[PDB]
């Protein structure tokens, strides 16, 4: 999907995330809910308070999907097909919200991996998150 | 902008710790690296071909510092952002022809840089306040636009 | 908004010819078909599964007419868009949680529909004026947002 | 690139454009320059007055590239590779401007083909123009 250099950067950065993907996913969701309140409307059935068990559990699922994506960079549409249907056809998530979550994920990575979050890695991760977002909204396309 | 008294105090307290040179240079440099079309507006700064060239370029650092200083004026004048940035809005629209979408991009980059410098002290709640500030600055800079 | 006297007269003259029912129904219908995520906000209107269902749905036509009527109020009050849409901004932000990017999308769809109905009379110059109007309405509706 | 139904719609609609692609390209550019003045900065070497010979000539090139694209819907990146380099690497065109030109092209099609510009065709053309725009900005990605 991305350029060779970007894939290298993305796989390397994600290795440093390692087992924290779920925790970072949960924190990114918290940042999104507080920073961009319009996003809360997709989760009426969730307790969105800090330390919510549902947010933690959901962040794990988000983190696991991103880990899956990093392992299938040359075939994102195939690997994320089920999620594309869910987000575009069932949930009808407004595409702007993917940009918001992406920003919150990058913010979260900067907080926790400040020495690894270099300009080059930042750039590659942005491209990666945009590619994932494109796949998840591809039924609108 | 629309901030509570407690939020405003927290925003101002963080700004006391912001090195405008370091943060500003980093923010502008990351903008140029991450969103490469923005390089078009800064051709007079010389070599911007690779991350290494960008991040160490003295004009990028100096200009970044000016940008952050201007952000600082906004932070200390949250009740009159439109007036504070009126002249700068004119400059960016009439003279430079910068699309306003790029003001939001720079604001978000700034937030990522604050997160990187302050770590766990840059809480989800504090980030939420800073998102309001950068949106407010972005909107004030877009005022004189068509 | 920022329009010349000649531009304003041309904008108003075109509005005299706008059938708010026909244009409104078409504009909202096209929004729902072209940008399908917008269907999420209108689930109470029933079947919106295919273009045929959307374009002929009576609630889509009726709501489209209300939207266009509101646009009309803006056109006749170009000097006070913020005041004209204050209540509607509150509704769209606090109650409906519509992302403001969608106001621009609907405005652009409206312009495409005007082009389709008026043909060569919808000149490049007249479109340019209407782009200022729809941006102005979009900005006024986004006013009470965070 | 697109769905089968979209490709069908796009090829059909473009057949109705036929030999007018260049004229429509020129008109779309005029609408963009007047409606969105920030875009004029990419064309300092052009006389941007109405009926400008350079705008007419340039619209023909734009129209021809779109016609080429319609003929290579299953391989847009390959067919438009040269243009992707030009727009992203040489000219550094801000991606927002592709959305503006796309809107101006749809406006132009609505003016001239009002009976053919149905909601379904509108939707497919939007997807087509977005795909082309994505390819032309892919070096930023
Ligand atoms: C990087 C982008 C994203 C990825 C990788 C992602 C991933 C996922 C995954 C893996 C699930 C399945 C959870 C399960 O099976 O229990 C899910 C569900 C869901 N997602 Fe996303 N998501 C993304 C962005 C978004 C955004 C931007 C929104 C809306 C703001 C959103 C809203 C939802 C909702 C409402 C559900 C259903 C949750 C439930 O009912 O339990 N997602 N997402
Ligand atoms: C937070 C948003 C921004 C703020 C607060 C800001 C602030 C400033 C300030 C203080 C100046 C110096 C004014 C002077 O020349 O006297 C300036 C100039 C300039 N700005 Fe921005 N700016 C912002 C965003 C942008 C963006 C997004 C771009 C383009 C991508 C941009 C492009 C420029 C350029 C090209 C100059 C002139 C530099 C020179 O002297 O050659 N600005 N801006
Ligand atoms: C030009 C921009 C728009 C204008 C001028 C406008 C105007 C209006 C008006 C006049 C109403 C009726 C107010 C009432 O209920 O008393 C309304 C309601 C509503 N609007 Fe908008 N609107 C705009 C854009 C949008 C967009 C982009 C969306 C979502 C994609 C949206 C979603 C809704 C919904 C869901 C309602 C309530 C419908 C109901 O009664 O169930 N609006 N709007
Ligand atoms: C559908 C999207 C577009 C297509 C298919 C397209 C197509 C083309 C083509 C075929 C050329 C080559 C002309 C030649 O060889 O003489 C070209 C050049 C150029 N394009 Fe685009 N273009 C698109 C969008 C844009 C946009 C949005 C901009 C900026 C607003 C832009 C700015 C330019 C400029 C400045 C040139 C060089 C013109 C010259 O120096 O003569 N294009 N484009």
């Amino acid at each position: 999907v991305l350029s060779a250099a970007d894939k290298t950067n993305v796989k390397a950065a994600w290795s440093k995330v390692g087992g924290h993907a779920g925790e970072y996913g949960a924190e990114a969701l918290e940042r999104m809910f507080l920073g961009f309140p319009t996003t809360k409307t997709y989760f009426p059935h969730f307790d969105l308070s800090h330390g919510s068990a549902q947010v933690k559990a959901h962040g794990k699922k988000v983190g696991d999907a991103l880990t899956l994506a990093v392992g299938h960079l040359d075939d994102l549409p195939g690997a994320l097909s089920d999620l594309s249907n869910l987000h575009a056809h069932k949930l009808r998530v407004d595409p702007v919200n993917f940009k918001l979550l992406s920003h919150c994920l990058l913010s979260t990575l900067a907080v926790h991996l400040p020495n690894d979050f270099t300009p080059a890695v930042h750039a590659s991760l942005d491209k990666f998150l945009s590619s994932v977002s494109t796949v998840l909204t591809s039924k609108y396309r | 902008v629309q901030l509570s008294g407690e939020e405003k105090a927290a925003v101002l307290a963080l700004w006391d710790k912001v090195n405008e040179e370091e943060v500003g240079g980093e923010a502008l440099g990351r903008l140029l690296v991450v969103y490469p079309w923005t390089q078009r507006f800064f051709d007079s700064f010389g070599d911007l071909s690779n991350p290494g060239a960008v991040m160490g370029n003295p004009k990028v650092k100096a200009h970044g510092k000016k940008v952050l200083h201007s952000f600082g004026e906004g932070v200390h004048h949250l009740d009159n952002l439109k007036g504070t940035f009126a002249a700068l809005s004119e400059l960016h629209c009439d003279k430079l022809h910068v699309d306003p979408e790029n003001f939001r991009l720079l604001g978000n980059v700034l937030v990522v840089v604050l997160a990187r410098h302050f770590g766990k002290d840059f809480t989800p709640e504090l980030q939420a306040s800073y998102q309001k500030v950068v949106a407010g600055v972005a909107n004030a800079l877009a005022h004189k636009y068509h």
